């Protein structure tokens, strides 16, 4: 009876942690070459306790988010940490000015792509609308850190995703 | 579109369309309004029929719509149209010209001296020319409008032919000898039909035809499938000598005279005396443009081949066919081509029989459903002759399914009661029916057993549509759901997407009846929009272990995959090596099967005990399979009891 | 009426009774099929006989397996570079070409593989 | 089979049967319903056996 | 593989004085070549639920 | 545009080729006029959209008879190639024409195409360098030969949009299908 | 085709259900046609309704 | 039935492990004829274990690739030797000097070769992609160290083999 287990994969394989792309079309191709790691969201939708008598019956509650953080390697030119923090700048104007754009110029939309184990075909990809970043990361430099190369977290919210 | 680069901003009525782009193969063969004939072609998208097949039309809709259907559940459809070869033709340039005849050949005439054309003595046009002569001034050549003539024709109610009066005196600034020429009938027929480029030459070259072309000095170009919207074709030939000058085209046969956009449309001229550039345009807007010679080799920038005779023959253009074997010099005149007729109406058995046979080979063509099924549109014994003959496809090959419809006659507006008495007596080959009769008995066929009322968005109207090509989608579409031998039926599957109605609803008393005949019920949901192919039978009237579809496209799975990994045994040894080999592997596979549930046990049965030296001797190989496919539910039975207070479970029932 | 007329010129009866043959040695192969393929010099598609890809097979088996293996089947016998064949012989067919001792060639059981299909 | 090289797929019902193929030897004889008479015969598996002396039947 | 196997004779018992008197040499090769496949039968049994192999085929 | 995006990319656009300071241009070709400039060859350099922007808004070099080398990022893409595999091959002057010079040669020149294939330059390329055209009458000559087969970037240059201005009713689960 | 795309031939724009007041055809329709039209002699029956009616109504 | 080990030899013989050599362009014809040993690259797929009930099924896992390790004689003038450190020196500056080249400069193409036994032809041929030193290894010298030639291993990191 150990075959049964090919029943987990009728569709073919196991589904892979590391066969996955993010798209954001604000940033160029280029972005989805350079992003390191994404989780693929949660989905939280907290539970209510309704009692009765001396017992407690659960109820849904109503959905919420978390942040989404993404992970990113950097080029010696800074072509993606200038352009993430001059997105960030149309939120809140970064340095000396106090002025940010209204939300429908600093929101923009996102896209993850997960691939089958031919490289050719997308398998499952979702939106995610309405992403900002909330906080781009420091980068800890250091001359003791040698034989790596420049990665840092980026933290976006987002309004839904689908 | 512009020819600086830019934006260009439009508005328009027009019917772009989304894909659901699941995997699944199937075959059809249809009467298309345009498009190849008694050629295999594929299509993989709505878009792709639209532009390579046409739109649907009153007598071609029923082909058309079980294709698009099809297209909406799987990706692949390999698609055959015929057309009757003594009825189809293709649109050409001599059409509503009028025949002309040299009855005295004058002398000193010019080019450019003027034609009149009188009727009744009445003069209807002098606005044609003189556009050859010889040396001593005889007329060689004329040109007339015959748009002018066509006014009167028409209201005159005379157009296919002319009568008597008609008159065509040559009257100009210096003559010898008055010429003569008569006018006979307006050719509103068409010389040529032309298929499949391949094949194209000699048919575009007897010597009838090319005479009538060097007649009226016109270019040897055709649309090139037979079909009516040949009709909507104009093309806009341009030389070095016209293109350079800037000058006004002339427009043929009808008459007129224009400015050309040649210079427009390309970035430059056809770049030598010897190469003619082409533009192609229906309803106004242009479709192809290309430049290409007549010299017997020439090359395009890139060293691709232009000579004329190669283009077109290689399979590049679906507007135009063309040739140079009889080109007019120089030439730089606007022509519309006229008088394509696809005579769909006509289509014959001998038709359908000769185009289904074009998927015959077991080998050539992977193709698990033959949809049939569009047959099923027309009168009761093609229908019928049709369909028997396509059953037999799956007969010869053993490795498919075929889908078959009652015709439309047999359901579509008669009354319930009578309804399925109609369509049992059919299946059975009684009453009425008992010359366009079924008596197919296969196991390779499966009957389906009503008709669906649907939208035409291309029309913009509703029309009843056989539905076998919405049950081939679901047994294409199972395989990327749930494995082959899952049943197509049911409700977590077998929804039949895109209706309105059925043309019968059968009640139990009825749905019975009918599938003790081997028709499978397709019905309304429980409630809503939805409807479902509710059950499965293959047409077989002998008991058999192949009886439900789903043990038939199972054993297909089977034979399709074995029958494929034993070909690599062909031209071995018969060894023990050759033996272990073939074992191994099939078990290997159909522990896959067993595993997935396909299956509840199999043995594979293949040594010395069925390979004795008697079977080696003659150049044979053995192998036995014993396999019991799985049970389905098929009847459910609930009974609800409605016992009294007090009498308690724990007396009655006892946990 | 092609398969016909194949058996008639390889027996000698019908028009080809002139154009025949009768040719019954055993150092001869009979090829059975013709071909459409993609001429990269003139850019053009043409036909050609299609001995050339036979003695191919007969010569390049050398280099993969001895002598004495066939040049038949689809693990071997791959016809390389084509679009298309003049016929495809079904079955019936295919059986009455053999015992005239033509050599079948066919489409492979799918896509765009061709293969020489007997001996 | 065919004349043509090729594969044919064909449905039956037909009792191929395998042989677990221990030593061992001994003698018999008996009223069968084909195959040679007053004549010794060597058998080694079951298919042998139907082959050169039929199946059995009632008598 | 090419041979299932193969004799070659030449001796006296064909190379007899009667031969060597006219200046020539005689040997015979004795071979059988290698059969092949070339019909491949499948044989599909469509049995029933129940009706177990251990029954109809006795591994 | 060369510290920007690789040389294949062409200097016209909105997201590129602001012509910084300026105050006003001679002239402003509209559609009518641009069309006929842009058949001569003449490339359109015209106002933004809007505002204070100004765009070199085409690309096409000097050439009146068809050629691949007709706009100007193909044109300056073969002159990148050129002028670099123009220079790896001097460090074959003067060599043997033996196989370790072809080897060389081939190798080096398609590790760099291959830079071009993955940077998007180039959809493919075939580098041809053997005895297939280095035969013996060229050796004895004192001659070497190679020959690149490029296939070079299309470009978006005609946008059509389309808006259709449907009624109410009438849905897009008819006409459309999702 | 009208303004948005959608078919006005007369045996369509009747025929999928669009009107509930008139029906009309364009199969026999006279040339240019412009004058007003009053309908007469429609009639229901109901006193007529007979049981062969509800019953196939229900049915 | 012994000459049944001939099915082992039909394409002539046995492959040979002396009759090799390796070309790297970047050092010219005479690399070729100093590179005394190399290790025709291993193909590494680390098997993945899925677990089920109490027992585990494998999975092909994801590629990767060891270093390649070449061991090379060394001339009187240390032509070889001074060519491999000034290589190395692109990928970080030897000294005092504290750069390096971009990586499209200091990676280079290699080839590997197995010969016939006839020594004419080439029977089987590796490209390496992406060579370059990662380790110069020492030459250990010394006085009792007498008779025998100089050699130093080398080790290049690659990024795939065909």
């Amino acid at each position: 009876e150990l075959t049964d287990i090919t029943r987990a994969f009728e569709s073919g394989d196991f589904a892979r942690p590391n066969l996955f792309e993010v798209e954001i079309p604000y940033l160029g191709r280029n972005f989805s070459f350079k992003c390191k790691a994404a989780p693929m969201p949660a989905g939280i939708v907290e539970k209510v306790p309704v009692g009765y008598m001396n017992r407690k019956i659960n109820v849904a509650g109503d959905r919420t988010y978390d942040d989404w953080t993404v992970t990113i390697y950097n080029d010696d030119k800074h072509e993606v940490r200038k352009a993430i923090i001059a997105w960030q700048a149309q939120a809140h104007a970064q340095g000396n000015d106090i002025s940010g754009m209204t939300p429908a110029d600093y929101k923009k939309v996102a896209t993850v792509r997960q691939f089958s184990r031919d490289g050719k075909t997308i398998t499952n990809e979702h939106t995610i609308t309405g992403l900002w970043p909330t906080n781009v990361g420091e980068v800890q430099m250091d001359w003791d850190s040698n034989n790596e190369v420049e990665t840092f977290e980026t933290t976006f919210a987002i309004d839904w995703w689908e | 579109p512009l020819v600086s680069p830019g934006i260009e901003l439009k508005e328009t009525s027009v019917q772009s369309t989304v894909v659901l782009n699941a995997t699944g193969r199937a075959a059809i063969v249809g009467k298309f309004q345009w498009g190849p004939a008694y050629q295999v072609t594929q299509i993989t998208n709505e878009v792709e029929l639209v532009d390579m097949f046409g739109g649907p039309n009153n007598q071609t809709a029923d082909y058309f719509m079980s294709a698009m259907n099809f297209l909406q559940y799987g990706n692949d459809l390999r698609t055959v149209r015929v057309v009757n070869r003594e009825a189809a033709k293709n649109a050409s340039p001599l059409v509503d010209n009028i025949e002309w005849e040299i009855t005295t050949a004058g002398s000193n005439y010019e080019v450019g001296d003027k034609i009149t054309v009188k009727y009744a003595d009445q003069v209807v046009d002098d606005t044609g020319s003189v556009t050859e002569v010889d040396s001593d001034g005889k007329i060689k050549s004329v040109f007339i409008p015959t748009s002018k003539i066509i006014a009167y024709a028409k209201s005159i109610n005379q157009y296919p032919d002319l009568g008597s009066s008609w008159t065509t005196t040559i009257t100009s600034q210096s003559s010898g000898v008055s010429a003569v020429i008569t006018l006979g009938k307006i050719i509103s027929d068409s010389t040529v039909l032309l298929t499949e480029p391949e094949t194209a030459h000699e048919e575009m070259t007897k010597t009838e035809f090319q005479t009538a072309l060097a007649k009226y000095k016109m270019p040897g170009i055709v649309a090139a499938y037979p079909g009516e919207l040949g009709n909507q074709l104009e093309i806009e030939i341009v030389s070095k000598a016209a293109f350079d000058k800037g000058e006004q085209l002339t427009i043929y046969p009808a008459g007129g005279k224009r400015a050309s956009t040649a210079k427009a449309v390309f970035g430059y001229g056809p770049q030598t005396d010897t190469q003619y550039a082409i533009i192609v345009r229906r309803d106004g807007a242009v479709v192809e443009s290309a430049v290409l010679s007549t010299s017997r080799q020439d090359k395009d920038i890139y060293g691709n081949n232009i000579f004329m005779d190669d283009y077109f023959s290689k399979g590049s253009s679906r507007y135009i066919f063309a040739t140079a074997q009889g080109w007019p010099e120089g030439f730089a005149g606007v022509i519309r081509l006229g008088g394509g007729v696809s005579a769909n109406e006509s289509v014959t058995a001998g038709d359908l029989i000769q185009g289904w046979d074009l998927f015959g080979d077991r080998e050539a063509l992977r193709v698990n459903l033959l949809i049939a099924g569009a047959c099923a549109g027309e009168t009761d014994e093609i229908a019928s002759t049709v369909q028997k003959h396509v059953s037999s496809i799956a007969d010869e090959r053993q490795d498919c399914l075929a889908l078959i419809s009652p015709p439309r006659s047999t359901i579509v507006n008669i009354p319930l009661t009578r309804a399925v008495d109609n369509l049992i007596d059919w299946r059975q080959g009684e009453g009425s029916y008992d010359s366009a009769n079924m008596n197919i008995n296969t196991t390779y066929a499966a009957i389906d057993g009503n008709y669906k009322y649907q939208y035409d968005k291309y029309n913009d109207v509703n029309r009843w549509v056989p539905l076998a090509a919405d049950i081939a989608g679901l047994c294409a579409r199972t395989d990327d759901i749930a494995q082959p031998w899952m049943s197509p039926a049911g409700y977590r599957r077998g929804q039949i997407l895109n209706c309105i109605k059925l043309a019968i609803e059968p009640r139990q008393a009825h749905r019975d009846r009918m599938y003790q005949a081997g028709i499978n019920p397709v019905t309304g949901q429980g409630t809503g929009d939805g409807f479902i192919l509710f059950g499965d039978k293959t047409a077989t009237t002998v008991p058999t272990p192949f009886d439900r579809i789903n043990v038939r496209r199972l054993f297909n799975m089977l034979k399709n995959n074995i029958g494929d990994s034993s070909k690599w045994q062909l031209f071995e040894l018969n060894d023990n090596f050759t033996r272990s080999s073939f074992r191994m592997e099939t078990s290997q596979y159909l522990a896959g099967i067993k595993a997935l549930g396909g299956v509840y046990d199999f043995r594979v049965v293949c040594d010395t005990t069925n390979n004795t030296p008697a079977v080696i001797d003659r150049n044979e190989f053995v192998a036995s399979f014993y396999i019991k496919p799985a049970r389905s539910i098929n009847y459910i039975t609930l009974n609800f009891v409605a016992t009294a207070t007090g009498a308690d479970f724990d007396e009655l029932i006892g946990p």
